[PDB]
């Protein structure tokens, strides 16, 4: 994870590296916040 | 015809929706989706 050459020669399982264009792993967004969510309702308990 | 739509599928986002504990079940199963993306992967610059 040193350097995006290192992450290439490590996919490759290899020290030398040639020309070309690697994929090597897959950018990701990672989820930030969090938010749970359900409908407010008018049904209050009349237990008062 | 001359091309096709290059597509590629993740490993991981495809087969389990970003759970860690399903990714390591899929590790298990070795190099099976890694050559699949290479073999996708082949494809993609072949059609190029």
């Amino acid at each position: 994870a040193l350097d995006p050459l290192s992450e290439t020669k490590c996919t490759l399982k290899s020290f030398t590296v040639e020309k070309g264009i690697y994929q090597t792993s897959n950018f990701r967004v990672q989820p930030t916040e969090s938010i749970v969510r359900f409908p407010n309702i008018t049904n209050l308990c009349p237990f008062g | 015809p001359v091309s096709m739509t290059k597509t590629s599928v993740d490993c991981t986002m495809y087969i389990c929706g970003d759970s860690t504990e399903c990714s390591n079940l899929l590790l298990q199963y070795g190099s099976f989706c890694t050559q699949l993306n290479r073999a996708l992967t082949g494809i993609a610059v072949e059609q190029d």
